[PDB]
């Protein structure tokens, strides 16, 4: 499963 | 005995055509089992294998959404970079996430990965002990002192230490009579004459998985290395794979090289000989 | 998956302790509780990760192995009465929030004056209720669906003006044999 | 700061369409609308990211849709609605739905009761009665009672008014109503309430109580055959003045 | 901004025969950026009907695709894979041959 943490650079 | 689960996400802007094209794929081992692709009609993660077409629909929802978040953030990203870069927006750029983890036969956590990739260059990573992140570059300082103070290495560690290995495990049994699997290759050795002088011994290695190989030429039992030809591991297309290895050789000479192939799926090494 | 009782009694001035069990609880998720009061939307209550934490409207005591979590409430009122779910999730996740914990916070009546008294319709004298107040709150009032008898159950009026409450429980019926004196019994 | 929803309540017969609306907090990028079933908690429906659908994947696509076109306002709607629509409509709002996990704003929902026939419709009656001499002697405090009665639905809000000013300190509204007839399935309902207030201040005649109830009925287009009065939205109160003796 | 060019291997999925049905393969790698254009050919025609992997990347960030066609191979017939790219100043071609 991915990830479900998403942060911008 | 050793396994990987692997995303691999592309976004490359198309300056004019607005909508950046964005591509996932997800692997284990060196099958691929998921897809999404911003350009398909479906605009959901779809199946590329048979086992996890069984998983049901929470799961298919569930990833894609977070697919549909990972494209957005790249979406994001792309900008910022150009700003953080000082580019215009009249180039085409390509962002590029990676991230997985890797198990031993114990299935127990060996390593984990997090890593950008802005141009083809390294942009951002996290270091092997998830703790910590590589900064390329001056710019991409600027997105390590950000995650640093939002404290995103813990919590992505977590991800890769726990949540991606028990999933891994999963797919790995549900996909048993495939992942689990181990295909001995095929072998066979080829003469060619360029000339009355030298000629050509080629070495194969034929409908293997997984794609870890290794092919090396022994003259008289010592590695010959110098005269040698070796291509690229590639796919056949049907899930196994092909390699071979090449010597010229001055002809008479022939029986005095020897192919060597190490693969999981032997029980021992294989010791190939030019048989006219 | 949180799983946690479907309601929850307690006396104001108390301290509340209400359970979450989520075992299966990913590595990353995060325990956090909304509270709902009635025809309100649901609010942020209180949030927590892997160290216990506590705000200035409650406590969330986390332990280490995460299976379960406990949310304290220390010294209840009643306008603390309400519905209060809690989620174990993270990021991009839903928000999947289940039955709650319906919590009912019951008032300590500190000089109760049990009493029925009868008031007369402001129009037709005919009509007419009956007012039993001023009771405690071990004072249980039962229902009545056996014929035209109606009764409510206990509301608290609180006249903060002079810092007094008041249960009180309202009962009329049409028949001319009604009777006030007796009629919550 | 708080998310705005519009409308509070809706009667509608199956089979017609009706729409709800929301304002998201200034900003906030992400939009949710959720149904909440009565008991139960909140499910998604959908979820917006500026004017984009970032999740749908269990919409009931034959009947619900939405729309923030312009990324900020947004309108669920259902169409042709069924009996089990009957919830309420949540909206929330959060920043970015991306990140650690980010804290949701709710707005206070809107109330959607869909019936087979809106012949069943009835608004309130009601009466104020007014305080017993027996309390008054006893304990020098004077209570008012109020009585909501026949109206279906719930679809309902009680307040009281002292001089012109609506009150809350000695107020108690049941927080339920009672079925008049348990038994039956479509019952009407009653919702009583009290206003205590001193007796020095019941005992002015210059006092005016009045116990209000705003009813949420029919309108414009919806059809009454019914030969009864049309049961549109209403207010109808009933009041009381203070008395010497 | 890192340029790679693509390296290109063109062979069967199966050892080949004449007249019997097989996969004719064309493995691009380690290119950058992941704009490619691909074209099997045989007798220096374009084929329709040719299928493609997924795009995926290697350690390197460097792209690989497989492009894939079924065909009959014979003793006459010659295939070939045409690849562009920002790197190739012109169209790189590079002949099937059965030995590699």
């Amino acid at each position: 499963s991915l990830s479900n943490r998403l942060y911008y650079l | 005995g050793s396994h990987s689960m692997r995303y691999f996400f592309t976004s490359v802007s198309r300056p004019g055509r607005g909508e950046p094209r964005f591509i996932a794929v997800g692997y284990v081992d060196d099958t691929q089992f998921v897809r999404f692709d911003s350009d398909a009609a479906s605009q959901r993660m779809e199946p590329r294998a048979p086992w996890i077409e069984q998983e049901g629909p929470e799961y298919w929802d569930g990833e894609t959404r977070k697919v549909k978040a990972h494209s957005q953030t790249h979406r994001v990203d792309l900008g910022t970079l150009r700003g953080y870069y000082n580019q215009s927006e009249a180039g085409s750029h390509t962002v590029q996430r990676m991230y997985g983890c890797d198990v031993g036969s114990d299935w127990r956590f060996l390593r984990g990965y997090h890593q950008y990739a802005y141009d083809g260059k390294d942009y951002i990573a996290l270091k092997e002990d998830l703790r910590s992140w590589t900064a390329a570059d001056m710019a991409a300082q600027t997105t390590k002192h950000k995650w640093e103070a939002a404290h995103v290495a813990e919590q992505l560690r977590a991800y890769l230490e726990g949540t991606c290995v028990e999933w891994l495990r999963r797919y790995l049994e549900n996909g048993k009579e495939t992942l689990q699997r181990t295909d001995a290759p095929k072998t066979h050795m080829t003469h060619h004459a360029v000339s009355d002088h030298e000629a050509t011994l080629r070495c194969w290695a034929l409908s293997f998985y997984p794609a870890e190989i290794t092919l090396t030429w022994q003259r008289d039992g010592e590695d010959q290395t110098q005269d040698t030809e070796l291509v690229e591991t590639r796919p056949a297309g049907d899930g196994t794979f092909q390699k071979w290895a090449a010597v010229v050789v001055p002809s008479g000479q022939e029986q005095r090289y020897t192919c060597h192939v190490q693969h999981e799926g032997l029980p021992k090494p294989l010791t190939l000989r030019w048989e006219p | 998956k949180t799983t946690q009782p479907i309601s929850m009694d307690s006396y104001e001035g108390q301290e509340v302790n209400i359970t979450c069990s989520h075992n299966h609880i990913a590595a990353n998720d995060f325990i956090t509780w909304y509270q709902q009061f009635p025809s309100q939307g649901p609010r942020f209550f209180i949030q927590g990760y892997k160290t216990n934490v506590s705000n200035e409207v409650a406590s969330l005591f986390i332990p280490a192995d995460r299976k379960s979590s406990t949310l304290s409430l220390p010294r209840v009122s009643l306008s603390d009465t309400a519905v209060y779910y809690c989620l174990a999730w993270g990021g991009t996740d839903m928000l999947i929030f289940g039955t709650g914990t319906r919590l009912q916070v019951f008032p300590n009546i500190q000089n109760p004056d049990p009493a029925v008294y009868q008031l007369r319709d402001s129009k037709s004298s005919d009509k007419s209720v009956c007012l039993f107040t001023d009771f405690d709150s071990q004072t249980n009032v039962s229902q009545s669906k056996d014929s035209d008898v109606y009764i409510t159950d206990k509301c608290v009026l609180d006249m903060r003006s002079m810092d007094f409450k008041s249960n009180s429980a309202v009962a009329w019926s049409n028949k001319s044999d009604f009777a006030c004196a007796n009629a919550f019994n | 700061a708080g998310v705005a929803q519009s409308p509070r309540y809706k009667i509608i017969e199956k089979r017609q369409s009706v729409a709800f609306w929301c304002n998201p907090i200034s900003g906030h990028g992400t939009l949710y609308w959720y149904q909440q079933i009565l008991g139960q908690g909140p499910k998604l429906l959908i979820q917006f990211h500026n004017n984009g659908v970032v999740d749908d994947s269990q919409l009931p696509k034959d009947r619900f849709s939405a729309e923030r076109l312009k990324g900020v306002d947004s309108t669920l709607k259902i169409q042709p609605a069924k009996l089990e629509d009957s919830a309420v409509y949540l909206c929330a709002s959060s920043l970015d739905w991306v990140g650690d996990g980010e804290r949701q704003y709710f707005g206070p929902g809107t109330r959607l009761l869909v019936l087979e026939d809106l012949k069943n419709v009835f608004p309130p009656e009601v009466a104020v009665f007014e305080p017993s001499e027996a309390e008054i002697s006893h304990t020098q405090k004077a209570t008012l009672v109020c009585l909501a009665t026949g109206f279906y639905p719930d679809h309902v809000e009680l307040s009281w008014w002292v001089n012109g000013k609506e009150v809350h300190s000695g107020v108690c509204t049941d927080p339920q109503p009672l079925k008049e007839q348990p038994a039956l399935n479509d019952s009407r309902y009653a919702l009583s309430s009290r206003l205590r207030v001193s007796a020095t201040f019941w005992q002015d005649p210059r006092n005016h109580f009045r116990c209000q109830v705003q009813f949420y009925g029919l309108s414009e287009n919806d059809e009454w055959t019914q030969d009864r009065a049309k049961p549109v939205t209403q207010i109808v109160s009933a009041e009381a003045w203070g008395r010497a003796d | 901004m890192i340029q790679r060019t693509p390296k290109i291997q063109v062979y069967s999925r199966h050892p080949a025969e004449n007249g019997k049905s097989n996969f004719l393969n064309c493995y691009v790698s380690g290119f950058h950026p992941s704009d490619i254009e691909v074209d099997l050919l045989k007798n220096g025609e374009r084929i329709e009907k040719v299928e493609h992997s997924d795009l995926s990347f290697s350690k390197d960030w460097s792209f690989y695709l497989l492009y894939y066609t079924e065909f009959t191979p014979t003793e006459k017939d010659e295939y070939a894979c045409r690849v562009n790219h920002v790197t190739l100043s012109q169209p790189k071609i590079v002949k099937w041959d059965r030995d590699m």
